């Protein structure tokens, strides 16, 4: 008889939401870590990018 | 006393920059060979635009 | 040296400005608590644009917070950045705002602009050479219209000689959050035409179809929907706060960006925005930065571009990046989209760039937009006044209040009297 | 070697002084029972301490004042606090029968049984007193106590002390707010008295100082504690540089010198800087020209009188804390240089500096940990307002006789009613004669 | 729903003097709220603060909430008393100088009960020191050799907390005789790590007030408690400081197990809540050298961190190589045995945290064990 | 809410007692005074400078 | 070290006294059978102002219980805190009242005071600085008028450097409990005039108007009324026995309230009378003391206040309590209420604060005042005296106890000639 009902739908209030999707995912990443290529890659990016 | 407080302050920062010194010396050797590896394995940093 | 004081009025002005306290405080590296804590020596720069300092390196910043209902006061210090203001800047008072123009501006609200003159002229004095102020508030209703304009009246009179910037939101052409906005809209931008510098017209529509077609949110609310205007908010006031290459102030932006005195109504942008699926498959370079402030889906004013001819188009580059490219980007899309831009300014694009970029991002970017597609925006509001006056509808309450007949004509004449440069400079 | 002996008279002067030694031993660093934990501290060495706190073998500084009063129970609830152990059993003077808020009874019939033993105490603090440079005076223009036993006790110190000085912090009666009926008569009657026997005096308000308390310290519902330590502030900025070092060392003497320029013109004005409270003291800068011009602000004074209706005579300022001279020139070159500040034509030099190295301590309390200080005393024009209100007061309650029972039948003639009057209304006169400008 | 209010301390920096607030916990959607104490008002309103979990919720946690590193006093409402009060309990464990060297799997097993490590120190226990830890046994013809044990090597000891926490140790304890719980033979610490009745694993007490005075003879209020082993300087004295995360995950025994299996000697842990000051006078070298320094730094004092001293005795591999690479995801394409390889993620979660110069060990020995306590 | 009911059902009523005891009903008395209570934050309140900036060296 | 003598004269005054002792005995912390049961030394420290010192801490109230008729005496020692007092101190006589000024004036109350005068002298010099005396009677009856007005006389010629209460319980208009209340309250004024220093009328109607509609009770007794006099007793000598700051005794409050010698007769008030009821509704503070003060509702003589200006004011509060709200409002109640204040004399205000409140209470302020509207309780009494002395009735017991005719002319005149100044000095 007493729980709550209806469909939720998942906000913040405070502007956590807009704060994650204003930091780049490339950033992110290097927080997790170093990002790792190809040596290949890297030659080829080196000489003609 | 007075200073003798100024003048730990003034060893704390000597000791900060030549700490910091050392330690950016260190760091970027670091960062060299371990790239050095990595090519020697196969793979390779990401640097932005490189 | 230079200096800016924020002001802030009404409920929405009070969060917008918290909002943006919030994020200039992550961008320079002051705590909560208030004490400096960053990471780079050059973030304490130019620390003394937003803060004042007390003892032992508590920065204050230098707002003055007002509303008539002292609730939004509460909120704000009750926030997570809140315990860093002064207590004295929080000019509250125990009255009623009840979103009226009238009872904000020729009343118990100019009942408190006194208090108000007081502490902006302290904080004024308190400088050496100040750039201006900007006020954070809301086009329609009370309190940031009510309150607001006569603030930007007095602050006007006495001090002529600095630039007036105000964030405001205008009302939006789908949704109403009040039934007296074009009321409130209409006698506050015929203060607004001949007052302050510059405007910032932040239409909440066109704020949010950013949330849908770039950002793909679900549920965003006014939290997330300020942080946009908070980064516009911090990259106007980036060449002042942080060095870089081909510096541009306030001041330069004003003039290189307001033609004629009356056509000084600014629609925003903030681009280096994508979607969090879509952050990984990007291509972020100052190409598609430029194309992201050019394309009409990122800009936070309900105006099309392909509605009217721009006259001036500023755009503040900040992050490491080269000049050949950022040049030739903006004189190809002067050249790709000739017809849209005007012909009697050649380079009608004002460009700048700055060095450090804000945090968690690489290349980011402020857009300010003068147009002729403001004329919607004006346009409609003086359509839904005409159709709110001519019957003489929620009129009794300005009248009882104080307020007289004629010049409500007077601001609907100054609305359709500045509806009509922006109509004449469309064709020449 | 350089000592001054404090009295304090009456409930108000006795608890002035009990939040005053407060302050004092916290200053010092002296425990609560009379000892001091460890030397080897700026605020303990021996020349500091010395001017209040004299020394013993078992390591106890007894204090250097007298507590009197006319009755008990104030002068118990001080030796039954936590002071007991401090001040010394015959240092606090008690009588058994009090005052009744009667300058009669304060002066003329029951003085007579305790201003001998008064004396014989105060000269036993002055025979182990090396230099001594004054004695500060508590008390207050109101009641039967500080209103009487201060008029004989002004009078005896002038007979057997006559060269030496006298510093009053007096309760004056307020404009509007008063405690009393009889305040017009006992603040006339006391000031005519000792007018020629007080060497300066700076006048202190209660109404002021709530006004202070309400607007700056931001609390709505405080009490005297609250109220008279910031009285304990005042007294800690003036006796302090005689104490401490600093780059200008103003003395007791100094103050009397280059506050009151005429006999019997010896009234300053007493006002205070940072009283901010420490929510509100950390959002501001507190530098030395804003804690200078608050001082001049027309709301800070704490006596209510306005400076706009009236001219200064002299001021002088007490700096203390971390606070630099050149600072200090730029801040009273910006007050001369504005209108407001009206001095007479007859004193272009002004003002006093008085500097000292040691920050304020704070309290267990209100007030805020501050590292920069000042206390300015204004001799001004701007007081014959409230002397002209109260002659104004004692001549609506005389004209027909009000309470002049009380006084006649105790021992007072009534011509001393009469003659205290003619002495305000030449207090007066000499107020209005130093008043408009030099035209000869 | 459901509020957990407790009382908080906070030291303001600049107005020195001790601020008291009201801490507000919604575990629910998990929020946050002080309240002003004296001057009744509010302070910081309702709002989520998720890396402020439910576990560290517990008197004398210097939990930090936004920018401000409040200390917990007291319960307040007795509420969350009577729901938190009896679920957490205190508990000493006093690991004897036999097995001390087992003590990193001590640690694992008392983690892998479901305890919460509060505080952690090594010493040696001194003359008046180990008579104080004998007055329940007194007067019976052991003493001697008992004092021959407890002052024979170091001592590893311990505060723990979990619900009925005292009874549950003394399960994991066994019976006090280990020839006994040999003989019983149900995998208790004495009856697998323990030699005999003299020498069992560590001791423990039997009621609350016996934790209490044993708590206070060692873990003290005052300020001295013993030497903490360190032989100060050995001409090597690197440094380790296992993280919060660490030792909130539960990879403290493991991460002892692997400096212990790799021929380097641990003499010196001290588990110490840290300030803000503090860190960032250790980390004030890293200004501006890593680009990211603050979120490390908050990391350091966001919960309870153990130092340690490590002395070097294993050939070609140091303790900088034994800890590997600074970043984990480029420790496991390297050498992948490091602590920070097999342990450790995200760059700012390394299990470990090594000194980088060689010649300074030293110096941070001398602080996270002299300086600081 | 009463002590002596002069309407309760009791034979003998000496009309000389109050209907009450104490006119209020404060649980504390407090039995301090200003003087004595506002000059004691000197032996507890204490909170002085202890967390303090320890340097490295 | 100060104390004062308390003597209570008549059957009103035995149980007045009786419950004065009750309150200060439970205040104290003095059980029925007399031993010191309290929780605090602030109590212990002065309580021989009232209770003399004796072997085995058994304190004994200072006490001297009056009348002619041993049967009230009997109902005090029956009754709850009967065995406190000295048996030597009940000072009894096998007669009658008589309801006779004559009779107590002239007669074997004349055979008695000798006694009683070896009892108050027994009392007086075992003490060291006596501050004076307080009785308590009724002025409309017999002992405690004629007695009472003797023994004043009396006590009056043997020290006269004391100082005087007299609680007197004057007769009301809407009932009369005897028929001689004119002559002896009237003759009893007589000697009020020009001997006692500080009198406090207490009406008995205003009594049960306060009860009735103060402490809403329906049925209020006589122990009622004689709790909320002696709650008023009790807080006149406070701050001579409790400690504070700005403490006040009876001279103190004496010398600032009356400004001529002859109008010493106040109007007494206790002021935190909530209804128990809802009592834990009250916000009990300073505001609300000064306006159940000050109104004309618990005022304990019957006269009204607004008939005439308040000459002098007194305000005894006790607590802890900021002063700040105290004389604020004092100031607000002065300012406001200017027309009801005699102008001649300024701030006509005392203020008195005892740190320690009443027990079972936490604020509270006993008003003392001095007014012309006390003019009315005397002309009450005058013209009642007139109308029943023209046609010389119930005059023969008083001519035949031996007292003359013209003494009752002498009265009249002495009471109208009282009646004049405080006419006089009420409209300038
Ligand atoms: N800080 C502080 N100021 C006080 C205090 N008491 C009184 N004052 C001021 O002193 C004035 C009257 O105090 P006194 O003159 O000492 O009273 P008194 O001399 O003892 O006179 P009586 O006791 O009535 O005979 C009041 O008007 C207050 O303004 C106090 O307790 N603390
Ligand atoms: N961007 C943004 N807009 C807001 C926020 N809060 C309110 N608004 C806008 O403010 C408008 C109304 O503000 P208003 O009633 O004038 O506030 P008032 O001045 O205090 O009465 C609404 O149309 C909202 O769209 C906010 O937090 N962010
Ligand atoms: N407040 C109060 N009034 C009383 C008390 N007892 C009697 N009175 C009043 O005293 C009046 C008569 O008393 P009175 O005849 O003068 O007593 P007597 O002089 O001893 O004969 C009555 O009108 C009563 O209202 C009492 O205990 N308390």
């Amino acid at each position: 008889r007493f729980n709550l009902y209806g469909v939720p739908t998942p906000h913040t209030n405070d502007g956590r939401n807009m704060a994650k999707t204003l930091h780049w995912l490339h950033e992110l990443q290097m927080k997790r870590g170093a990002k790792i290529e190809s040596k290949r890659a890297d030659d080829f990016k080196e000489k003609f990018q | 006393q007075n200073t003798v407080v100024q003048e730990l302050a003034l060893a704390n920062k000597q000791l900060l920059m030549v700490r910091q010194a050392a330690l950016h010396q260190l760091f970027e050797k670091e960062h060299r060979q371990y790239q050095q590896e990595l090519n020697q394995m196969g793979k390779a940093f990401y640097v932005e635009r490189l | 040296m230079r200096e800016i004081v924020h002001l802030q009025a009404g409920q929405c002005g009070n969060q917008i400005g918290a909002k943006f306290w919030e994020v200039i405080s992550d961008e320079h590296g002051i705590d909560p608590t208030g004490t400096y804590h960053g990471d780079s020596d050059l973030q304490l720069e130019r620390i003394n644009v937003y803060y004042n300092e007390a003892t032992g390196g508590k920065y204050v910043p230098r707002a003055v917070l007002v509303d008539l209902e002292p609730g939004t006061m509460d909120s704000v210090r009750s926030g997570p950045f809140g315990q860093i203001f002064r207590p004295d800047n929080f000019v509250f008072g125990q009255s009623g705002a009840g979103n009226n123009w009238a009872k904000g501006h020729y009343t118990e609200g100019a009942e408190l602009v006194d208090s108000v003159l007081d502490v902006v002229r302290k904080e004024a004095e308190s400088c050496d050479c100040l750039q201006g102020f900007q006020l954070t508030h809301s086009l329609g209703g009370g309190t940031g219209s009510g309150m607001g304009t006569l603030l930007i009246s007095k602050i006007r009179e006495e001090y002529p000689d600095r630039i007036m910037n105000t964030f405001s939101v205008v009302p939006s052409p789908k949704v109403s959050d009040t039934v007296v906005e074009p009321y409130n809209a209409t006698l506050s931008v015929h203060q607004l035409v001949e007052n302050t510098d510059e405007t910032y017209c932040i239409d909440n529509e066109a704020l949010y179809d950013i949330c849908f077609r770039t950002l793909k949110l679900t549920t965003p609310t006014y939290g997330d929907l300020n942080h946009l205007v908070s980064a516009t908010m911090s990259g106007v006031t980036t060449c002042l706060r942080f060095p870089g290459q081909l510096n541009a102030d306030l001041r330069k932006l004003a003039v290189n960006m307001v033609p004629f005195p009356r056509l000084h109504f600014f629609m925003p942008g903030f681009a280096p925005l994508t979607s969090r699926g879509s952050q990984q498959y990007r291509a972020l370079t100052v190409p598609e930065l430029t194309q992201q402030m050019f394309d009409a889906k990122n800009m936070m004013a309900a105006c099309d571009p392909r509605h009217g001819r721009y006259l001036t188009v500023a755009a503040v580059f900040r992050g490491r990046m080269s000049m050949k490219e950022v040049d030739e980007q903006m004189l190809n899309v002067q050249n790709k989209n000739s017809s849209y831009f005007v012909e009697w300014i050649p380079n009608n694009v004002k460009t700048a760039v700055c060095d450090i970029p804000p945090r968690g991002l690489k290349m980011s970017a402020t857009f300010i937009g003068n147009s002729t597609a403001i004329q919607e925006l004006f346009k409609r509001i003086s359509e839904q006044f005409t159709a709110m006056f001519r019957r003489k509808a929620f009129l009794h309450w300005y009248t009882g209040e104080g307020m007289d007949e004629m010049e409500f004509t007077e601001a609907e004449s100054n609305m359709n009297d500045l509806g009509n440069p922006v109509v004449t400079r469309g064709a020449c | 070697q350089r000592e001054c002996i404090s009295v304090h008279v009456g409930q108000a002067g006795v608890q002035i002084g009990n939040a005053c030694w407060e302050l004092y031993c916290l200053e010092h660093g002296i425990q609560p029972d009379g000892q001091m934990p460890s030397d080897k501290t700026i605020g303990g060495g021996d020349d500091s301490f010395n001017t209040f706190f004299s020394e013993t073998g078992a390591g106890k500084h007894v204090p250097r004042a007298v507590f009197v009063d006319l009755e008990p129970t104030v002068i118990d609830e001080v030796r039954t606090g936590t002071y007991r152990q401090l001040f010394h059993p015959e240092q606090l003077i008690t009588g058994k029968e009090d005052a009744a808020n009667n300058y009669a009874r304060g002066h003329y019939t029951i003085g007579k049984e305790l201003i001998d033993l008064v004396l014989d105490r105060i000269r036993k603090l002055a025979d182990q007193c090396t230099g001594l440079q004054g004695f500060l005076i508590f008390h207050s223009f109101g009641g039967g106590t500080g209103s009487g036993f201060t008029s004989l006790l002004m009078e005896r110190l002038s007979v057997d002390y006559g060269k030496k000085s006298k510093l009053e912090f007096s309760i004056y009666p307020a404009p509007q707010v008063s405690t009393a009926v009889v305040e017009p008569y006992n603040s006339i009657l006391t000031t005519h008295t000792t007018l020629e026997h007080s060497d300066c005096a700076f006048m202190v308000d209660n109404e002021a100082i709530y006004d202070i308390c309400r607007r700056n310290l931001d609390i709505e519902r405080p009490t005297y504690t609250n109220l008279n330590r910031l009285i304990s502030q005042i007294v800690s900025s003036i006796t302090a540089s005689l104490r401490f070092d600093g780059a200008l060392n103003v003395d007791l003497t100094e103050f009397q010198t280059n506050l009151v320029p005429y006999p019997r013109i010896h009234f300053p004005l007493a006002t205070y800087a940072p009283v901010i409270s420490a929510e509100k003291a950390y959002h501001e800068q507190l530098s030395v020209a804003e804690i200078t011009n608050a001082c001049f602000e027309p709301a800070n004074q704490m006596v209510k009188c306005d400076p706009r209706h009236g001219k200064y005579m002299a001021c002088c300022l007490l700096y203390r804390g971390d606070v630099v001279p050149k600072d200090v020139n730029a801040a009273i070159a910006a007050i001369k240089t504005k209108r407001s500040i009206q001095f007479v034509d007859w004193c272009p030099t002004g003002f006093k500096v008085g500097i000292n190295y040691q920050p304020p301590t704070v309290v267990p309390g209100d007030l805020a940990k501050v590292q920069r200080a000042v206390c300015m005393l204004s001799n001004t024009t701007a007081i014959a307002e409230a002397w002209a209100r109260l002659d104004h007061k004692f001549d609506l309650m005389y004209a027909k006789r009000a309470f002049v029972h009380w006084y006649v039948g105790e021992g007072m003639e009534e011509g001393e009613f009469s003659e205290a009057r003619e002495d305000m209304a030449a207090l007066e006169k000499d107020y209005e004669e130093v008043g408009m400008d030099s035209v000869e | 729903s459901e509020r957990f209010v407790f009382i908080a301390e906070w030291y303001d920096p600049n107005a020195s003097l001790f601020r008291r607030y009201e801490l507000l916990f919604y575990p629910g959607d998990g929020s946050v709220e002080m309240h002003d104490v004296k001057n009744h008002r509010t302070f910081l309103k309702r709002t989520k603060y998720e890396d402020l979990h439910l576990e560290d919720l517990f008197i004398g946690n210097k939990v930090n909430v936004f920018s401000r590193q409040l200390v917990l006093i007291d319960y307040g409402d007795q509420y969350t008393a009577r729901q938190l009060g009896s679920k957490k309990e205190k508990t000493l464990a006093l690991i004897k100088p036999d097995a001390v060297s087992k003590a990193g799997e001590i640690i694992e097993i008392i983690n892998k009960a479901g305890f919460t490590l509060t505080k952690l120190k090594m010493m040696t226990l001194s003359r008046k020191e180990a008579t104080d830890f004998h007055i329940d046994h007194q007067s019976r013809p052991f003493l001697n050799e008992l004092i021959q044990f407890i002052t024979s090597g170091p001592i590893i000891a311990m505060e723990i907390l979990r619900d009925d926490a005292i009874c549950e140790w003394k399960k994991l304890l066994g019976p006090a005789n280990s020839g006994l719980a040999r003989t019983d033979a149900p995998g208790s610490i004495r009856a697998v790590f323990g030699t005999d009745g003299i020498r069992n694993a560590a001791h423990g007490p039997d009621s609350l007030s016996c934790a209490a005075r044993e708590m206070e003879l060692f873990f003290p209020s005052s300020g001295v408690c013993g030497p903490a082993n360190t032989a100060k300087f050995t001409n090597c004295t690197t440094c380790c400081i296992v993280k919060p995360h660490a030792i909130s995950e539960g990879l403290l025994g493991k991460i002892l197990m692997a400096i212990r299996d790799a021929g380097f000697e641990i003499s010196a842990m001290q588990m110490f809540n840290m300030d803000r000051v503090n860190v960032e006078e250790f980390y004030e070298v890293y200004k501006g050298v890593v680009s990211e320094y603050n979120e490390m730094v908050t990391e350091m004092y966001s919960g309870p961190c153990v130092a340690m001293e490590i002395q070097q005795t294993n050939p070609t591999m140091t303790f900088r190589e034994f800890c590997g690479p600074a970043d984990p995801e480029i420790a496991r394409h390297l050498r992948p045995g490091t602590l920070r390889a097999i342990f450790g993620k995200t760059k700012i979660q390394n299990a470990v945290h090594c000194t980088d110069l060689p010649e300074d060990g030293l110096l941070e020995v001398q602080y996270f064990f002299k300086i600081l306590d | 809410p009463k002590d002596y009911d002069i309407e309760g059902p009791e034979e003998v009523k000496k009309l000389c007692n109050s209907t009450y005891c104490r006119l209020g009903t404060h649980e504390p008395t407090v039995w301090k005074s200003e003087t004595h209570e506002k000059m004691a934050q000197v032996y507890l309140n204490t909170e002085f400078t202890e967390i303090k900036s320890k340097a490295l060296l």
